[PDB]
């Protein structure tokens, strides 16, 4: 009932179109839990760009 | 409603005099012949239902005994605080000179 | 056997002794001899919290979390009687022992969950009829579970309940019943469910092995905020013995 | 306060972490407060109460020798603490104790 | 009640901070109402007087003398050895004049309350809600007047 | 005396915070770094006019040639912090301008304080912290250092006050 | 504002009789209370041990009396628990254990009478202060 | 190619780059990138530290509830105390935040570089054959920064007593330092304000002095500055002309008149000075404090004469009493 | 819940204005739950539709 | 209870001080009605200086 889009994400969703869909954090776009999404979360992501 | 129980039991018997069920340990140093021996006994050996069952535990010597007759118009009992009891606070309450 | 200079750094410590395959017998009861339990150990493997369902009631189950602490987990050194009982049971009587450990854990979010894991005052029952203690013979109970902050503790801004300013003293003239909740401080007290599973006997030496599984309320801050539900799963050690 | 009738191995602490008694980083039992800094701690007095995961609490209980306990008291009323003019003790200690550990 | 406003720590320039901006009204509210002389007694009878607190204080604590300056009373940080504290003494509060007028107060909660109060001099009731107010002191156009006019110079 | 107006300071007025005093200590630090750099400059970058090792008695009274090499200070500093002076007229009034300036924000800071006005609480962080009990910043930590210092300071230091502070009120941690 | 000899009178037994001390007593007291207690008893207090203090009062409601001279002097040499009935010589400096607590070999009596002279002539003089700890200093 | 590796060596040496890579710089640079970009990720975004070590996290980066003054990146755990704690030796970084690990990785690197930074001083002096000692000068500055991130907590124990990374952070090391130890009542200490003061006064008594006795060059409407052109062969100033009125402020003999020995003592004044109040630091890190002259007059009675010194001390012991609320759990306060 | 989510005009990207700044949120505000169909009924108990 | 000093005015005394103490809508600093401060009131004395 709280989806990314309700919340007036932008970039978000376009990470999460072609693999990225978690963070390091723990959470995970899709809702599930104990996931590791390595080094390429929305974190890492993120980072890179800046880099 | 919210009320801090500890404030709230120096309305009580608590805050007058020696509390059995809840005052810390080193209360009994004011007064004569209380604090080693005794205030352990006193404190280990459970509550209380009433200041006469004081009298009751077990192994106490005839002199014993006698002190404590003495001393309980000096002592109170009210229901078992945790806020009080727990954390080992009768014994040691964080509290020194 | 190793000294403690075999054991330090090395995480060893808070582990508890465990049981070869083999150890897998049984220990028998003479219900006519008082038995005591000489050291119990609890040593927890996960933290699982149980999330709230939002406002939408839909049935919550119990998350995995990260030990954002170390490795200050086990409970060690428990002792107390095992005192049979007519019907032929067994009950387990706590008498001391390291038996609370404070643990923090994080969440999905990044929000710790600190609480009080911790077997205080426990009372552990078998089944009816146990003349020989074999590989899973049930262990059931509850214990106490008493504020994970006691009475002095002061929050930063110097409020507390056994000692501690009486208000929001840095907002001398604010509405107060906004502030209520978090300048009255409670001392919160709960009951908690534990069972300890047997997976290895060892009737020669009379020390079982085994799991454990436990749920009980986590911190909740002397009352400012509401307690999540813990559950927790382990591996326990028993040394029964006479006495 | 072990002689005044207190559970040791069990006390809670203000934090909720171990009055007396708690864990190091690693599981070994240890001496708590402040005082978990110096959990590195070796010395002849204390050794015979540690045990193979630290400080034992059965020895703790009732293996605690006379020596030990005045040892403990002489060292803690010896601690080097001082001001530069020798007045033994915390900067907020009253004049009485000339001294500053060596 | 104009001159019963003045004898309020609430007006007084040396209260409040440098980037407390605003009018006084921001901090403890639009005064509404004198809610009354406060008199404090405990079970003798004795009347109680709260210690004012002095401008230097941002926060002061609240104790209770007599006459000759006695503490009789006061609110304990420590409450494991408190002797003087409301419950223990029987303190209760009594108004004269303004909204409180006659009533008594014994309820150690809502007594200790006002003499938190007390501490301020005379008490007021505050309209917090408009203004959006904090419950911090600021000062008045005396004390911006001069702080300006002194840096200035 | 003056050990005893600083703490007071701290403790009634929370000096430290306020941003006036911050250059304040910015002006005299910085000033005197400034006076540590130039002269460690000077002295190490030295033509020599002397055939001794103490080059002192190698200094021309009566001014001609530059005594220090200005152009060798000048790409030294370029290259190990970045920026380097290059205009002694500038460097000097620089020298000049630092801890003046410094001394007088220092001073408007005080002129504030003697109205009590002062830059002791941030209004934000308060009202989080009364709602919120696990909220804890090094700002929250020092305010409650003052506390202490107003209560256990105040009998002695403002006898004209009468204060009597039972030591039920002191505000004390745990042991200590 | 002196110290007379006035102050120097205090309760020698428990009998109500009194014994004056003398400027060079007091003074001898003070330094051998230095010299073996001020390391635990700094200022009336009991470092290893808050809960019991110096004061009069305190050493009054002691068992057996320890305030008065005599009542002190039996303490340094055979040390109980407040209520007495439990002797403490082995943690706690004592004549009867001068082997332990080398400090203790030295004094004599005499020391003994200044030393338990000195803890009942400081609250004459210091009040509350000699009681209490770091709220009074 | 002459040689890879002699290449190398001479372009690392080379005295051409905009920014001189010392020797010292290929252990400088490195690390003090580590540590800046630890340092900025942390004091925006890290997570609340446990720095007591009682469970009792505190929050000091922006995201998390502070602003620049208050914020702060929070020493390591107590519970680790001197403990080393790299990332490596965290179950996960979410423990790693917990823990305090940032500073640890913080402050040991910049503490690396900073020194690789006053080695370089050096060699850089040496490549363009200038004197050395700019250096020294610099290792009164670092000395501070080496007793107040490392000796304080070696001597205390723990590294959860080293100085916080922050304003707010900073003001609490200190008035925690003066209570557990005197600071204002040291002699070291004293003698490093006598260096700042000083130092601050000096450097305007010679930069107004100076910038005071310049030789005309400048248009009444033009900037007295560029009278000057770098790279001069003459003085910019009439020295003689500046001992002449210095010299008449108090008198002759008590006015410098050798430039060299005047940079000299702008030189060694306010570094001997920050050199005692580093040692001052890294003195009472093994608790030799400050003079204690509490209950020091008494009258004839024996009555306890107050002086400043005891006002100073009421003031001490509130800081004492308050600080670190549920830390300690026994009276005195050996940590 | 998630499929009777999509069924409700307030997610529809038609409705709104240009100024209408923020996430959808500040609007309706943060979905909590479905309160569940609506079914309207009249005495004659004919079930009624809503336009 | 609530005076100009209260609600954070500068300028306002400065201009009682002297004679101006009502305004053009009726009301008065003293609190008085039906008074007629003339053309010199607040509103006047703020006229007249831009102007
Ligand atoms: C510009 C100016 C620059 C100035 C730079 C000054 C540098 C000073 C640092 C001293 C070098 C340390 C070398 C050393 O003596 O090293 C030893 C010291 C001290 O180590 C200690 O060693 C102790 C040893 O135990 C001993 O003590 C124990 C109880 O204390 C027991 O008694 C035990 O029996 C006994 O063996 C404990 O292990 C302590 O926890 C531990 O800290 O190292 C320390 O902490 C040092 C911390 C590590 C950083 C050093 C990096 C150097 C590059
Ligand atoms: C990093 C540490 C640091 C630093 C660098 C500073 C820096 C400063 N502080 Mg400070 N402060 C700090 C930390 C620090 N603070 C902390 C932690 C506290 C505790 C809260 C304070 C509390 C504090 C207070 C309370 C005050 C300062 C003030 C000042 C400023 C003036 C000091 C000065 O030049 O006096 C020089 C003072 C003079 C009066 C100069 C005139 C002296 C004459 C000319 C000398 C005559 C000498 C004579 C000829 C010789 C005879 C003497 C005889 C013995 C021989 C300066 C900007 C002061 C300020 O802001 O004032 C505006 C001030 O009042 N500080
Ligand atoms: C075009 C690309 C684009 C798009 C589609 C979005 C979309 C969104 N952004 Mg976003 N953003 C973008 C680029 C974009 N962003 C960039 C480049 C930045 C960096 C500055 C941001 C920074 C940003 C922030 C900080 C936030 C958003 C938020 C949002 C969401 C709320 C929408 C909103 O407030 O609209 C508002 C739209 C308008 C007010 C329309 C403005 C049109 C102007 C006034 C027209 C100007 C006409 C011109 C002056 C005429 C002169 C010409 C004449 C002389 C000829 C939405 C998902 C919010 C969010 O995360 O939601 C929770 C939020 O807080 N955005
Ligand atoms: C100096 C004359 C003066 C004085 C004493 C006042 C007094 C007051 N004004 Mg006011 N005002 C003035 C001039 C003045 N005004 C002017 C000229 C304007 C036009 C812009 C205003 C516009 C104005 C408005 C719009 C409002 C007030 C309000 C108020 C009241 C609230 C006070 C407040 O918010 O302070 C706040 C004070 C500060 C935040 C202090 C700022 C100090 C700065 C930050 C120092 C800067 C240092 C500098 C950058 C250092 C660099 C130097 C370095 C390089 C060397 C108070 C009665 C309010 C009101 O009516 O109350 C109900 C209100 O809303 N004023
Ligand atoms: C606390 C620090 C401090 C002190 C003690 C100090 C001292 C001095 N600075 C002077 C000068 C200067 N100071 C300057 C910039 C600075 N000075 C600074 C900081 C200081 N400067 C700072 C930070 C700066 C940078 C802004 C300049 C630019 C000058 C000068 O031109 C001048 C000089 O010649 O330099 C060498 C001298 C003025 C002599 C004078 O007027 O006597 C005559 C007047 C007398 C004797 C009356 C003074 C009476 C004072 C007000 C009361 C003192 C009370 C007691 C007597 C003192 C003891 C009390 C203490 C224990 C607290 C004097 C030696
Ligand atoms: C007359 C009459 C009536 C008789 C009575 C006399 C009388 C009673 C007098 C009483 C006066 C009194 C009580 C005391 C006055 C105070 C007094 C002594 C002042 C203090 C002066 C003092 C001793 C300090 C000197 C400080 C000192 C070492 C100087 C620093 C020099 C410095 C680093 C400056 C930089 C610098 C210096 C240069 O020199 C040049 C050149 C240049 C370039 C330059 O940068
Ligand atoms: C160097 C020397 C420096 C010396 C400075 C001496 C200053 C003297 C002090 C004078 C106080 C008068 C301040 C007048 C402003 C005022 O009161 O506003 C105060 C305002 C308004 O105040 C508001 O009042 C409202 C009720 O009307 C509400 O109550 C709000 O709560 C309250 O904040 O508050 C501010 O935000 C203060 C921030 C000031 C920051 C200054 C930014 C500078 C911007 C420069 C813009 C240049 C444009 C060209
Ligand atoms: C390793 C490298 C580390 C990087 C160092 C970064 C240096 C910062 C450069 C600042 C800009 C310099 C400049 O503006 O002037 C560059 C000028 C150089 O230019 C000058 O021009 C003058 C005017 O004509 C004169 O001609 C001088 O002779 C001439 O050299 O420098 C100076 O004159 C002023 C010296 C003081 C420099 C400021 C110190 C920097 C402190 C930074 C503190 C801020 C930190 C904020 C943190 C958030
Ligand atoms: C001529 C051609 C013009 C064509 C324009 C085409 C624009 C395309 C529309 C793109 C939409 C993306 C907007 C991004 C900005 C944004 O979302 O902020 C939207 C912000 C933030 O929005 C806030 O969101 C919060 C929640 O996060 C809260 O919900 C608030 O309710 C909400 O207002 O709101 C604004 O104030 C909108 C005002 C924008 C006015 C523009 C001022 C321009 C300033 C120029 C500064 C230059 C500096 C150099
Ligand atoms: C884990 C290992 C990681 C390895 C990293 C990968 C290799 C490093 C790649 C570097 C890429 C970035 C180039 C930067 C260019 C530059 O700096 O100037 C370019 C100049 C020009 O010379 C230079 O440039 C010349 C070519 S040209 O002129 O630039 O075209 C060249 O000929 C000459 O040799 C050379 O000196 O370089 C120098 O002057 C050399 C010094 C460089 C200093 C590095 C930064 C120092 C940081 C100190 C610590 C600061 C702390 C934080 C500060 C906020
Ligand atoms: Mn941060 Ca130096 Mn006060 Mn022991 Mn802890
Ligand atoms: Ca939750
Ligand atoms: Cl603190
Ligand atoms: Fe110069």
């Amino acid at each position: 009932l709280n989806p990314m889009w309700r919340q007036g994400m932008f970039v978000l969703p376009f990470m999460a179109r072609l693999g990225v869909t978690g963070s390091w954090s723990g959470w995970s776009i899709t809702g599930e839990t104990g996931i590791d999404p390595g080094f390429w979360s929305f974190e890492g992501v993120a980072l890179a760009h800046i880099v | 409603e919210l009320v801090n129980v500890v404030d709230e039991k120096l309305g009580t018997a608590y805050g007058e005099k020696i509390d059995l069920n809840n005052t810390n340990i080193a209360a009994f140093i004011q007064y004569r012949g209380l604090y080693p021996t005794l205030a352990k006994l006193i404190v280990k050996n459970a509550p209380y239902e009433s200041v006469e069952d004081v009298l009751n535990i077990p192994g106490l010597t005839e002199r014993q005994k006698q002190i404590l007759r003495e001393n309980l118009e000096h002592f109170t009992v009210t229901e078992v605080e945790t806020a009080l009891v727990e954390g080992g606070d009768r014994y040691n309450n964080g509290l020194y000179k | 056997t190793l000294t403690y200079d075999d054991i330090v750094g090395t995480g060893l410590a808070n582990k508890c002794p465990t049981l070869d395959d083999t150890a897998r017998g049984a220990y028998p009861i003479d219900s006519s001899q008082t038995y005591r339990i000489a050291r119990l150990c609890l040593q927890p493997t996960t933290f699982l919290v149980k999330e709230e369902p939002k406002n939408k009631r839909q049935e919550a189950e119990f998350v995995p979390t990260k030990l954002v602490t170390r490795e200050t987990t086990s409970l060690d050194q428990i002792q107390g009687e095992l005192k049979v009982n007519s019907d032929g049971s067994l009950t387990f009587v706590e008498e001391d022992g390291i038996d609370f450990q404070p643990v923090t854990v994080q969440m999905a979010g990044g929000e710790r969950i600190p609480l009080l894991f911790t077997v205080k005052n426990l009372v552990a029952s078998t089944q009816p009829n146990v003349t020989s203690i074999t590989t899973s013979t049930d262990f059931k109970g509850e214990f106490n579970v008493p504020s994970y902050r006691t009475a002095n503790f002061l929050d930063p801004k110097g409020r507390g309940l056994a000692s501690g300013y009486d208000s929001a003293i840095a907002l001398p003239q604010a509405k107060e019943e906004e502030l209520a909740r978090a300048n009255v401080k409670r001392f919160s007290l709960t009951k908690g469910q534990i069972s300890l599973n047997v997976a290895k006997v060892d009737g020669r030496t009379g020390e079982i092995a085994g799991t454990f599984e436990s749920e009980q309320l986590s911190d909740d801050d002397m009352g400012a905020h509401e307690p999540h539900e813990v559950k927790i799963q382990g591996v326990f050690y028993a040394s029964i013995e006479p006495a | 306060d072990q002689k005044l009738g207190a559970n040791v191995g069990s006390a809670q602490g203000p934090t909720g972490l171990g009055k007396y008694l708690m864990r190091s980083p690693t599981g070994e039992i240890i001496f708590g407060g402040e005082t978990m800094r110096f959990w590195d701690f070796r010395g002849p007095w204390l050794e015979p109460l540690r045990g193979p995961n630290g400080l034992d609490l059965n020895k703790i209980k009732n293996d605690i020798q006379p020596w030990q306990e005045r040892r403990a008291a002489e060292y803690m009323t010896h601690a080097p603490l001082g001001s530069l003019n020798s007045v033994g003790g915390v900067a907020t200690e009253i004049n009485s104790v000339n001294f500053v550990s060596p | 009640e104009k001159l019963a406003f003045y004898d309020y720590i609430g007006n007084n320039p040396a209260k409040g901070g440098l980037f407390r901006t605003g009018p006084m009204n921001k901090g403890d509210g639009i005064a509404q109402a004198w809610k009354g002389h406060a008199v404090f007694r405990n079970k003798e009878g004795e009347e109680l007087f709260v210690r004012r607190m002095p401008a230097f204080f941002e926060s002061f604590p609240v104790i209770l003398t007599d006459k000759n300056g006695v503490v009789k009373a006061d609110i304990p940080f420590r409450r494991a050895e408190s002797k003087y504290s409301f419950e223990q003494q029987g303190v209760t509060v009594s108004f004269y004049g303004g909204e409180l007028n006659g009533q008594t107060f014994t309820d150690p909660p809502t007594v200790k309350s006002y003499a938190r109060k007390a501490i301020f001099g005379e008490i007021f009731e505050f309209d917090t809600e408009t203004l959006n107010s904090d419950g911090i002191f600021r000062t008045s156009p005396r004390g911006w007047f001069t702080f300006a006019h002194a840096v200035f110079a | 005396a003056i050990f005893r107006f600083l703490l007071f300071f701290q403790g009634f007025h929370n000096w430290t915070l306020n941003p006036f005093h911050m250059m304040g200590v910015a002006g005299v630090l910085g000033g005197a770094l400034l006076c540590a750099i130039h002269g460690a400059t000077v002295e190490n970058t030295l033509f020599q006019d002397g055939e001794g090792a103490s080059t002192f008695r190698a200094f021309n009274p009566t001014q001609a040639e530059e005594t220090y090499s200005m152009v060798t200070a000048n790409r030294f500093w370029s290259q190990i912090f970045g920026i380097a002076f290059s205009n002694k007229r500038w460097l000097h009034f620089f020298m000049l301008f630092v801890p003046v300036t410094g001394l007088w924000m220092s001073a408007i800071g005080v002129v504030g304080l003697a109205l009590n006005l002062r830059s002791y609480d941030f209004i934000s962080q308060e009202i989080r912290a009364a709602e919120d009990p696990e909220f804890e910043t090094f700002y929250t930590k020092n305010l409650l250092l003052n506390e202490g210092i107003r209560a256990w300071m105040a009998p002695q230091d403002q006898p004209h006050e009468n204060f009597v502070f039972p030591e039920e009120v002191l505000p004390r941690g745990n042991a200590l | 504002a002196e110290l007379t000899p006035e102050v120097l009178t205090v309760p020698l037994n428990s009998e109500g009789k009194t014994i004056t001390l003398t400027e060079k007593q007091y003074l001898e007291g003070k330094r051998l209370f230095q010299y073996a207690c001020a390391s635990c008893h700094v200022g009336g207090i009991t470092k290893t041990n808050p809960s019991l203090d110096l004061r009069t009062e305190t050493l009054a409601l002691a068992t057996p009396p320890r305030d008065n001279i005599e009542g002190l002097v039996d303490y340094m040499k055979n040390p109980t628990t407040y209520d007495g009935e439990q002797e403490i010589a082995e943690v706690h400096p004592s004549l009867r254990s001068a082997d332990i607590f080398p400090k203790m070999r030295n004094l004599t009596e005499k020391d003994l009478v200044a030393i338990a002279g000195h803890i009942l002539v400081e609250p004459k003089i210091l009040g509350d202060k000699w009681g209490g700890g770091k709220v009074y200093y | 190619s002459a040689n890879l590796w002699e290449r190398f060596c001479n372009w690392v040496t080379s005295t051409d780059n905009r920014l001189y890579v010392g020797w010292f710089g290929v252990i400088m640079i490195p690390t003090l990138l580590a540590a800046t970009i630890c340092f900025v990720i942390a004091f925006i975004a890290a997570p609340p530290v446990d720095i007591d070590g009682i469970r009792e996290p505190v929050s000091g980066s922006l995201l998390y509830g502070n602003n620049i003054i208050t914020g702060a990146v929070v020493p390591s755990s107590n519970a680790i105390g001197l403990h080393f704690y790299p990332i490596w030796e965290a179950a996960s970084l979410d423990e790693w935040l917990y823990n305090g690990g940032p500073y640890q990785l913080i402050i040991f690197h910049f503490l690396l570089g900073a020194s690789c930074y006053m080695g370089r001083q050096w060699e850089l002096s040496y490549r363009l054959g200038m004197r050395p000692w700019i250096c020294v000068a610099y290792s009164a500055p670092l000395a501070s920064a080496f007793a107040v991130f490392l000796i304080y907590p070696i001597g205390q124990g723990s590294f959860s007593d080293g100085m916080p990374l922050g304003i707010s952070g900073t003001f609490n090391f200190m008035i925690v330092f003066q209570a557990e130890h005197n600071i204002l009542m040291h002699p070291f200490h004293q003698l490093g304000v006598a260096g700042v003061f000083g130092g601050a006064l000096f450097c305007a008594m010679h930069g107004s002095l100076v910038t005071s006795s310049l030789i005309r060059e400048t248009t009444e409407t033009e900037s007295a500055n560029y009278g000057y052109k770098f790279g001069q062969e003459e003085e910019t100033y009439n020295i003689v002309a500046a001992h002449g009125y210095f010299g008449r402020l108090i008198f002759q003999y008590a006015s410098f008149n050798n430039s060299r020995s005047l940079h000299f003592f702008l030189a060694a004044w306010p570094v001997v000075g920050v050199w005692f109040t580093a040692l001052g630091i890294s003195t009472m890190a093994f608790n030799l404090n400050g003079f204690n002259f509490n209950h020091s007059v008494i009258d004839a009675k024996g009555n306890v004469i107050n002086t400043w010194a005891d006002i100073i001390n009421r003031a001490n012991l509130g800081m004492e009493v308050m600080h670190e609320r549920n830390a300690h759990n026994f009276p005195l306060d050996l940590a």
